[PDB]
């Protein structure tokens, strides 16, 4: 369980990181709308991380 | 011509014209539900990024 | 486990109906 | 002649009924869509309470 949750929490961090790059990539291309929606995912995953 | 209970043409349209459009609308409705994912919007960015 | 597995499978199948209802609403 | 003048009223009276029912049946079909919208919402809330 400890290792299972750890991976999930580690994946959450990775997910957040992945979103960051995608959100940052959207900003570079001029798509702030998608970037703003990607920030919600970060927050959503950050909240999930906290729970985990 | 006026439209009797079992008029071959009029009655056929009641079940054909109506249902056909219903299924068509469902496709778009259900299709839009499957395309609401934010990761699909990131794929569009990837396409433009990959070509450059 | 016995009370979670049954709930997890039933709570996920109810979402499909909700999505179908939204499709009809969208239609 | 007396009957002719009296029987003509029905023709116009019955014609008004058909004119009114023509628009009432269209509203009945429009109610279905609205009824399904609130029926799906009612079930949606019931599914939200099952979690």
């Amino acid at each position: 369980a400890q290792k299972r949750s750890e991976k999930q929490y580690n994946d959450a961090q990775n997910e957040i990181n992945k979103w960051q790059r995608n959100a940052q990539l959207a900003l570079q291309k001029g798509d702030e709308n998608l970037a703003r929606q990607a920030l919600e995912r970060k927050k959503t995953y950050t909240d999930t991380s906290a729970a985990l | 011509v006026r439209g009797m209970n079992t008029s071959s043409a009029m009655s056929a349209f009641e079940r054909m014209e109506e249902k056909v459009l219903m299924q068509e609308s469902r496709a778009q409705a259900l299709g839009e539900l499957a395309g609401a994912d934010l990761e699909t919007q990131f794929a569009q960015l990837e396409g433009g990024s990959d070509v450059d | 486990e016995k009370m979670l597995e049954q709930a997890i499978l039933e709570m996920q199948e109810d979402l499909v109906q909700l999505r179908q209802g939204v499709a009809q609403a969208i239609a | 002649k007396a009957s002719l003048d009296t029987q003509s009223t029905q023709v116009e009276t019955l014609k008004r009924n058909l004119i009114q029912l023509e628009s009432k049946i269209s509203e009945a079909k429009t109610k279905k869509e609205m009824l399904k919208a609130r029926i799906t919402t009612a079930k949606a809330q019931e599914q939200l309470q099952g979690m």
